[PDB]
């Protein structure tokens, strides 16, 4: 017929896309799980610094505890 | 103004040339502004690269 | 030992970081990237043309297209895929890694390299610009058979733009081939002998030789066609013997041209299989001989496209065409032998390479069926032929192209494409391709000729055409995940801080940072075999590879 | 101690350029086999009283071009300029001689639309004449570069590769001249 | 560089054999006699590999072993200046635009556009050739 | 001592590899949260012309003397402001060089301590660092 | 089943088609056997050679097996050599031409339809002889110095004309009537461009060329006989312009006595449609129908 032909052309690719996306995009990626405070800090020490401005006597500091 | 002359020589529909100029009258100036603004700043970066590194 | 790093790498350069580079760059790395984006835009443009035809062929009768528009569609669809997507991306991968593979800082002629890109971009635009003319673009097929292309039978300007656009792009391809031969001969690093280069480098050098034979004769033939159409010449006049004169020259160009877009993608999978199998490429020496034999044989088998003309020496071309299947079969045994007794992990670059093996074989098996004139007498100019070059091109210029893109994306960008999104893309592509192209074998055998805009309800072609139409739209929606992956992973992808994100790379590009510096190398290792990076990263395995090399 | 990169690039491209003339040669031979016994047919009357002196001038231009290479390899920029100017003049004479042949052939009824022989003859010889004109442009561009900077080895390399193209053009004409005016 | 031309001589022999075999096989028991289009293409295809192979044969026997032609060379053997490589140039895009202008004129058969394109190509090619040779302005 | 697949090159650079399908960075934070912190660090440093740094790990027993040593690793430590955080120590050590002295860091550093501590109580490490960097950078002048 | 292994190939109505179909089935069987072996090897290494979780050392680093490599270049050579021999055998039989055909058909292809002419009929049993050559209209095309061997490109003398001709129309599919069990000779000539003469039941096709002699093309092919009566569709296969898909034809096969009756009707001034009705046959084509002249459904 004619309604079935348009239904298969427009329907099957979308149905297949949804089924395959549910199979693959719902899996867990290689990204590490977000760290939680209640868990110990088992990761290696992290030092982050900005690259700006583009390129040792201290001037002071402060303390704090949460 | 030369759309009729361009249409005959370059095989373009006369109706198309009117609408190309009509739509381009609003779209092309926007494209050129964005390109020129990026181009002008990019030449500044090109001038800088010579300054800290030489020719 | 605390070394300061940014929390995340910079997503994009500042304002003005790219626009002046694009028009002034002589860097092969940027130019190679510029070839992938534009060739992937043309691939998208040409794919829309096939979607229009495939939608029209779903039902009998002309629903929205005319005969003229459909005729223009497969001509331009084929021209864009063969000359505007496949041929340039051969040099797209060449500028990405070949100087890295041979330990070179640059190509032989950096400015000539940039000239090829722009000659190719403006030449492709000229041919496509026929669609804005009232008559339309070329409608005589990409083969451009004579005297159908004569001014009497093709008076429109769309055909003339098609001829001149091909000439401009062909000049860029010739110059690119000249650049690649010179670069391999003169820019090799110390200790990198001819028989230590990667298979991809060998394939590109051999392919560039095929360009210099095929493309100049195509340019000569096109200029003769332009003389007929504009000067009233008699080059291709049937009374003068021009019907077969055009076919002979065009197929002397054309069949060497399809190995210009086959051998480099044979090299791409030849680079990927050893990495993910944790084993050295099987028959490294023999693969070079197989490539050379394929290149040599492809020059004297042109007339197997002209079986039905009744004007060619059948035994000569039939036999030599059968000979090509032997070195091609050798490549399968080396690729399987490489995977044999390995440690396969099946990442996305490896997954696409395996799809190549499955897809290319079925198209190859149809090739020997067509190589025999008796069987070709019934299936030529039909959809069985359409099924042959679609199984056998798709594997090389899509499956191996995607495998190379996933393989070398961390190298050229320093970011990893998402694997979950890549697996979805691969399976969508595989299922859609097979669904839309499996039934076309039956259609051509049943009696449906190629290049038909319409058929009749009593012809018995409706059911298989609908199935092919469903699969083609799956290929259309298979395009979205890969585009999304490239768009997202180019700024927010997983950072690459190592030289070899795949662990067991063999060629020299994996012995440098991701991305490589401006001159590609801050140091070079000792070159003693065809896996310098593997030796550099695993010195303890050097003794084992020499001892276990022979079975 | 290393191969000349520009020389390798020029020789590689020169080999590819020969396939362009292969297509033109195929057209001439295909039309010759369909001639039927008259090749060239009437009223085409080729005259060797003009082609032979024109061909000899082009051949002699190769010797003076080679002399400029020897001067270039010797480091004598002035000797290179003198020989390449002489080569340019004889190459220009070849173009004028071919055009003067073209004018008389057209007046006698041999034109591109006139006959199949006219189509192949003018395409084969005309495209070669275009290559000669391109070679004359290369001589002018190279000589203009000689007045811009001191004579360097890279500049001497550019002189050598230009002579490679000129020698290629001269050799192709000998094949064209023998095939058209003798193998009828 | 003995391997590079051995590649071309190997291709040369096969092309010469195919050209000879095809011409002879078309001369006999083939309609119309010798098929000239394929024979001419095959014969001059041998020429392409012959010229490149012969040149590489002459270059190879002049110079001794290069560091990349050694079976056990060290990275330090290649120390030194490699040569001149252009850092940047916008001339190549102008050459292509100049050539595309001529092609469009030839496609639509506009002699004025063809003449403009040829003049543009000559000027664009002149800029590329003279780019790294123009001296300082003299005032 | 080098990791598996890592080699020391002739130029002194380390050529490392990672297993296929694995990551080379693997910070235990979401990718988009890292982008926000990088923007806060990059634009906060630009607005104050002082390099802002963030440290996440231990700080010895007297946190204050560990931060001091840690700040020596930041490029241009004299013009740097380092925020050290020790989840196991549950403390917030902030140190800055002599070039930042007198530019308003004295008023902002306790505020950055207070901002970080408030978000840390809610179980948000990256959010606390982002908040602390923002308030400290806004309180430091390019002088 | 042969139909499943034929992959849509028609059974055939001529002995040449039967021989061609037999070659196709054997080659497909050979191709499938090779493909199954290679696919099995690919699937075997993909399922049993994957990296395990209990392996620490890299696998054996072998990359050269000379005895295996030499063996794997001879076996493919043997298969193609066997296939080439049977390929040469079949094409010699299919291209064989008898000096004494029983029916000679002039096939004239043009843009965009067909014309069928009866050049000569000479039954082997001598019950029907007819000479349909029309040389007083072939000499009227001469056009004549000339650009090509003294002739202008409008010479058209290469075409053949006959007294009884079936001319194709846009609203009438041309039907070619042939006798069953008789040797048929087809002479193909094209007016303008290249067309395609394909009957799927013949399992064979040849391109229709303008000036076939000047292009060294053998435009004549013969079938030994047609083994059954009926109607079979024919299509153009070579891209010939706008209406390349709308110039189909039909071949009607009837009994020798029926064919003789039909030719007499055509000689009596009857058109193709009414002459077919005179022998109790449908006047129009039944396998195909004329395409609607309208350019589409949106017109
Ligand atoms: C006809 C002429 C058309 C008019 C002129 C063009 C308009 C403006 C062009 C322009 O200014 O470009 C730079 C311009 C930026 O100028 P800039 O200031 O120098 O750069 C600032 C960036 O931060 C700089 O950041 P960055 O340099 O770090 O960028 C990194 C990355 C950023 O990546 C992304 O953001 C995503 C990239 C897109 C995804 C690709 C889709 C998947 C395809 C597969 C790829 C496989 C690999 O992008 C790249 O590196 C791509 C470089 C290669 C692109 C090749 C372009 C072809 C040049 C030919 C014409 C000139 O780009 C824009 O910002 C434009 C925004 C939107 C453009 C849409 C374009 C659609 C048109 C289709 C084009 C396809 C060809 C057909
Ligand atoms: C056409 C293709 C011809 C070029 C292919 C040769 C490849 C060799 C590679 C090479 O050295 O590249 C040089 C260089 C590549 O740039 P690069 O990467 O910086 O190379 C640095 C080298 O390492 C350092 O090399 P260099 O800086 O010493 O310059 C080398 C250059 C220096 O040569 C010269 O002294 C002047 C030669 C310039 C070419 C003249 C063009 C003539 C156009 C005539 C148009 C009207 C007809 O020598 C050559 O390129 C040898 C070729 C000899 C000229 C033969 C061309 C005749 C054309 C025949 C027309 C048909 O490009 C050029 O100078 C020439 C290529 C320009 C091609 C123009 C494309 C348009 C042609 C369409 C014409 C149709 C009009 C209608
Ligand atoms: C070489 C590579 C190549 C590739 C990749 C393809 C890709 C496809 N082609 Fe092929 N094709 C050829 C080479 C190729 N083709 C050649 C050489 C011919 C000869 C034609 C001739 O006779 O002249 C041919 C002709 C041809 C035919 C024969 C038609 C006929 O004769 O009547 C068919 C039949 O369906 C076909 C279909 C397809 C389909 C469905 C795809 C699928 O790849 C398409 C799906 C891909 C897409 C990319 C879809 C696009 C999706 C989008 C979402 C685009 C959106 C973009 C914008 C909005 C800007 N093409
Ligand atoms: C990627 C491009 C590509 C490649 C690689 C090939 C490879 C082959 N092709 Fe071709 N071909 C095309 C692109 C390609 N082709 C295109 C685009 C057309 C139509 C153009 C047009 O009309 O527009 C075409 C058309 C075409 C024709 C003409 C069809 C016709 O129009 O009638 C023929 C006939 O000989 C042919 C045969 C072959 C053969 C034998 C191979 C062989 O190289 C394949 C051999 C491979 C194998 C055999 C598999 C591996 C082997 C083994 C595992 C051992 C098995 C051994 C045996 C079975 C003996 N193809
Ligand atoms: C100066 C550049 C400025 C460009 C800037 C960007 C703006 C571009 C906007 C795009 C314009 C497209 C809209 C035109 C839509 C429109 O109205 O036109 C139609 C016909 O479609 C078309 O043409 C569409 C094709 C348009 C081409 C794309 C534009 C890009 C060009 C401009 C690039 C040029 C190259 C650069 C120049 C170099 C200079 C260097 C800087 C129908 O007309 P008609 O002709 O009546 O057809 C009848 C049927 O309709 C009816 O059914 C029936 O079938 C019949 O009656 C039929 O006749
Ligand atoms: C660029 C194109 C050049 C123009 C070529 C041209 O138009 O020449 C054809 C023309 C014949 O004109 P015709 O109609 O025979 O009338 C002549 C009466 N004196 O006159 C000729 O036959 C002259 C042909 C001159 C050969 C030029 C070769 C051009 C090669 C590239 C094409
Ligand atoms: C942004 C402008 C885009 C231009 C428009 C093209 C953008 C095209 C994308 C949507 C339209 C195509 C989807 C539907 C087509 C269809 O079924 O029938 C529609 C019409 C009845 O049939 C046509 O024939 C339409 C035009 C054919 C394409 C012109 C090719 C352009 C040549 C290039 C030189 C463009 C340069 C851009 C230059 C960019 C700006 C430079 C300053
Ligand atoms: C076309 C003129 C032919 C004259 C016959 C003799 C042939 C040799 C001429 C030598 C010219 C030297 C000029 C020179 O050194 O100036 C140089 C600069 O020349 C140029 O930049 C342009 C030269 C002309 C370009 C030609 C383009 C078109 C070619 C047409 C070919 C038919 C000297 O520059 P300078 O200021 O001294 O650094
Ligand atoms: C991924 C494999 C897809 C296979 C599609 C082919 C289906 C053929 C069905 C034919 C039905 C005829 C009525
Ligand atoms: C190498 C030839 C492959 C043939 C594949 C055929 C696909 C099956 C189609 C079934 C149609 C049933 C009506
Ligand atoms: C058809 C009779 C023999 C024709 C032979 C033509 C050969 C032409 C080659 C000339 C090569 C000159 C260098
Ligand atoms: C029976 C005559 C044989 C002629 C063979 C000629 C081979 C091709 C010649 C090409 C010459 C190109 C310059
Ligand atoms: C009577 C029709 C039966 C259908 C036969 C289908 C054959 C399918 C073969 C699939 C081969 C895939 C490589
Ligand atoms: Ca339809
Ligand atoms: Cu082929
Ligand atoms: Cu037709
Ligand atoms: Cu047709
Ligand atoms: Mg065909």
């Amino acid at each position: 017929s004619t309604a079935l032909t348009h239904g298969l052309i427009g329907g099957v690719p979308l149905v297949l896309f949804a089924v395959l996306a549910l199979i693959f995009l719902t899996r867990k990626g290689p990204h590490p799980d977000t760290y939680k405070m209640s868990d110990p800090w088992t990761h290696a020490p992290i030092l982050w610094a900005a690259e700006e401005p583009r390129e040792v006597v201290i001037g002071g500091g402060a303390s704090g505890k949460w | 103004c030369m759309n009729d002359i361009i249409a005959l020589k370059f095989h373009i529909s006369l109706n198309a040339t009117t609408w190309i100029g009509r739509i381009g009258m609003v779209v092309l100036p926007a494209i050129v502004y964005f390109v020129a603004y990026r181009w002008a700043i990019s030449l500044q970066r090109s001038d800088r690269e010579v300054l800290e590194h030489g020719v | 030992e605390l070394e300061a790093r940014r929390p995340f790498p910079e997503r994009m350069g500042p304002k003005g970081n790219l626009i002046y580079k694009l028009i002034t760059t002589t860097d092969h790395k940027l130019i190679g990237i510029m070839y992938c984006v534009v060739c992937f835009a043309f691939f998208l443009v040409g794919g829309l043309m096939a979607l229009f035809m495939r939608t029209e062929l779903a039902m009998p009768g002309l629903q929205f297209l005319s005969n003229e528009q459909f005729n223009q569609l497969f001509t331009m669809h084929g021209t864009v895929m063969l000359l505007f997507y496949a041929t340039p991306i051969v040099f797209g991968f060449a500028n990405l890694v070949l100087p890295l593979q041979i330990g070179a800082p640059d190509v032989a002629f950096p400015r000539l390299n940039a000239l090829s890109f722009w000659l190719f971009l403006f030449g492709a635009l000229i041919a496509i610009a026929g669609f804005i003319t009232p008559g339309g673009a070329a409608d005589f097929g990409w083969t451009a058979y004579s005297p159908l292309t004569d001014a009497i039978h093709s008076p429109g300007a769309g055909g003339d733009l098609w001829i001149m656009g091909l000439a401009v792009g062909g000049l860029g391809t010739i110059l690119g081939g000249v650049n690649m031969i010179t670069t391999v001969v003169c820019m090799r690093a110390p200790g990198m002998t001819m028989f230590r280069m990667p298979i991809f480098t060998w394939n590109i050098l051999v392919t560039s030789i095929l360009v210099l034979i095929a493309f100049p004769i195509l340019t000569a033939a096109l200029f003769g066609l332009a003389a007929d159409r504009h000067l009233g010449a008699h080059i291709y006049d049937p009374a003068n013997g021009g019907v077969l004169l055009w076919q002979h020259l065009f197929w002397f160009f054309g069949h060497p041209e399809v190995y210009i877009i086959a051998l480099p993608f044979f090299g791409i999978v030849s680079e990927i299989f050893p990495v993910f199998s944790r084993k050295p490429i099987f028959g490294y020496t023999t693969l070079i001989y197989a490539t050379l034999a394929i290149a040599a044989l492809s020059v004297a088998v042109w007339a197997h496209h002209m079986y039905a003309t009744g004007a060619v020496l059948l035994p000569f071309f039939s036999f030599m065409t059968f000979l090509i299947a032997v070195p091609t079969g050798i490549k399968f045994f080396n690729w399987i032998g490489t995977m044999w007794k390995g440690q396969l992990t099946f990442e996305t670059p490896m997954l696409f390479s395996v799809g190549f093996l499955i897809t290319f074989l079925l198209g190859g098996l149809s090739g020997v069926l067509l190589a025999s004139p008796p069987l070709d007498f019934h299936v030529t100019d039909s959809y069985f032929v359409i099924a042959h070059f679609h199984y056998v091109l798709f594997g090389t210029i899509v499956f191996a192209t995607y495998a190379g893109i996933y393989f070398w994306f961390p190298k050229m960008t320093g970011r990893l494409l998402d694997e979950r999104l890549g697996k979805l893309h691969f399976w969508l592509t595989f299922i859609g391709f097979h669904t839309t192209f499996l039934v076309q074998h039956w259609l051509g055998d049943e009696g449906m000729p190629r290049r038909y805009a319409d058929y009749l309800p009593t012809d018995g072609f409706t059911t298989l055409n609908v199935i092919s139409t469903v699969g083609a739209f799956i290929l259309g929606v298979s395009m979205l995940p890969f585009v999304w992956n490239v768009f997202k992973s180019w700024r927010y992808g997983e950072p690459v801080t190592v030289d070899d994100p795949w662990g067991y790379g063999n060629s020299l590009e994996w012995a440098t940072s991701c991305p490589p510096p401006r001159h590609n190398f801050t140091e070079l290792p000792r070159i003693r075999s065809e896996r310098p990076a593997f030796e550099l990263h695993y010195p303890h395995m050097v003794e084992r590879m020499r001892a276990e090399a022979h079975v | 101690n290393r191969p000349n990169m520009v020389s390798v690039g020029t020789i590689v491209w020169l080999s590819s350029e020969l396939m362009f003339f292969a297509g033109l040669f195929a057209m001439y031979f295909t039309a010759r086999a369909q001639a039927g016994g008259a090749w060239p047919p009437e009223p085409t009357e080729l005259n060797l009283a003009l082609a032979v002196p024109v061909t000899l001038v082009l051949i002699a231009s190769s010797f003076t071009c080679q002399m400029g290479v020897f001067a270039a390899e010797r480091g004598d920029v002035f000797g290179l300029r003198r020989w390449y100017v002489i080569t340019f003049l004889m190459g220009l004479f070849f173009v004028l001689g071919q055009g003067y042949e073209y004018i008389h052939l057209v007046e006698h009824g041999t034109t591109i639309p006139g006959s199949a022989y006219g189509s192949v003859f003018y395409l084969a010889t005309g495209f070669h004449g275009l290559h000669v004109i391109g070679g004359l442009v290369a001589f002018v561009l190279l000589l203009a570069r000689t007045k811009m900077s001191k004579f360097t080895p890279a500049q001497a390399t550019a002189a050598i590769v230009v002579s490679y193209y000129w020698h290629f053009v001269d050799i192709v004409w000998i094949a064209l001249f023998a095939t058209i005016y003798f193998v009828r | 560089m003995h391997i590079e031309a051995r590649l071309f001589e190997i291709l040369t022999a096969f092309f010469a054999l195919a050209a000879v075999v095809y011409a002879v096989l078309t001369a006999m028991f083939a309609t119309g006699g010798v098929e000239w289009a394929g024979t001419t293409a095959l014969v001059l295809t041998t020429g392409l590999t012959l010229i490149t192979g012969t040149f590489f044969r002459f270059v190879a026997r002049r110079l001794d072993t290069r560091p990349e032609d050694y079976e056990d060379a060290e990275i330090s053997d290649g120390a030194g200046e490699l040569g001149f490589f252009a850092p940047h140039s916008w001339w190549p895009i102008l050459i292509s635009l100049s050539f595309s202008t001529a092609a469009v004129g030839a496609a639509l058969w506009l002699p004025w556009l063809i003449a403009a394109g040829v003049a543009f190509v000559i000027t664009s090619v002149c800029g590329l050739v003279f780019e790294y040779y123009w001296g300082p302005e003299k005032h | 001592d080098l990791p598996y697949g890592s080699a020391l090159t002739s130029s002194g650079r380390i050529s490392a590899v990672t297993e296929p399908g694995e990551l080379s960075v693997h910070y235990p934070f979401p990718t988009m949260d890292l982008v926000v912190l990088d923007d806060a660090l990059k634009y906060g440093s630009r607005a104050a012309k002082a390099r802002f740094a963030v440290y996440i790990g231990p700080l010895g027993a007297d946190t204050a003397a560990t931060a001091r040593e840690i700040l020596a690793n930041v490029p241009t430590p004299e013009n740097a402001v380092l925020l050290a955080v020790s989840p196991d120590q549950r403390a917030i050590e902030v140190v800055y060089g002599a070039d930042v002295k007198g530019r308003g860091i004295e008023s902002a550093a306790p505020l950055g301590v207070s901002a970080a501590a408030a978000s840390f109580k809610e179980g948000n490490l990256i959010d606390g660092l982002i908040s602390a960097v923002r308030v400290m950078s806004a309180g430091v002048s390019p002088a | 089943w042969s139909d499943a292994l034929a992959l849509g190939w028609p059974t055939g109505i001529t002995p040449e088609a039967k021989l061609n179909r037999e070659l196709w089935i054997g080659s497909v069987i050979a191709s499938f056997a090779v493909g199954a072996i290679v696919w099995g090897l690919i699937f075997w290494t993909s399922a049993f050679h994957r990296k395990k979780a209990t392996d620490t050392e890299l696998p054996r680093q072998f990359g050269y097996n000379m005895p295996l490599e030499l063996t794997l270049t001879v076996i493919p050579f043997l298969i193609i050599s066997v296939l080439f021999y049977f390929t040469v055998v079949v094409q010699e039989r299919m291209m064989h031409k008898d000096p004494n055909p029983e029916v000679v058909i002039d096939v004239t292809a043009f843009q965009w339809n067909w014309k069928f002419g009866y050049q000569k009929i000479a039954f082997a049993d001598g019950s029907f002889d007819y000479d349909g050559a029309d040389p007083e209209r072939k000499e009227a095309m001469t056009s004549r110095v000339g650009p090509i061997r003294g002739m202008t490109p409008e010479d058209r003398t290469y075409l053949n004309f006959d007294k009884i001709e079936t001319l194709g129309t846009s609203s009438e599919i041309p039907v070619l009537v042939l006798p069953a069990g008789k040797r048929i000779e087809f002479v193909l000539n094209s007016a303008d461009v290249i067309h395609g003469f394909w009957v799927p039941e013949f399992l064979f096709k040849r391109d229709v060329l303008p000036e076939p002699k000047a292009n060294n093309s053998d435009n004549v092919f013969q079938v030994s006989e047609i083994q059954q009566t009926g109607a079979f569709v024919g299509r153009c296969t070579e891209m010939c312009g706008t209406f390349h898909a709308m110039m189909n034809f039909e071949v009607r096969v009837v009994e020798p006595n029926d064919f003789k009756a039909y030719i007499d009707q055509r000689n009596a001034g009857k058109t193709n449609a009414e002459a077919l009705a005179a022998i109790n046959q449908p006047p129009l084509a039944i396998t195909t129908e004329p395409f609607e002249s309208r350019r589409g459904e949106l017109v």
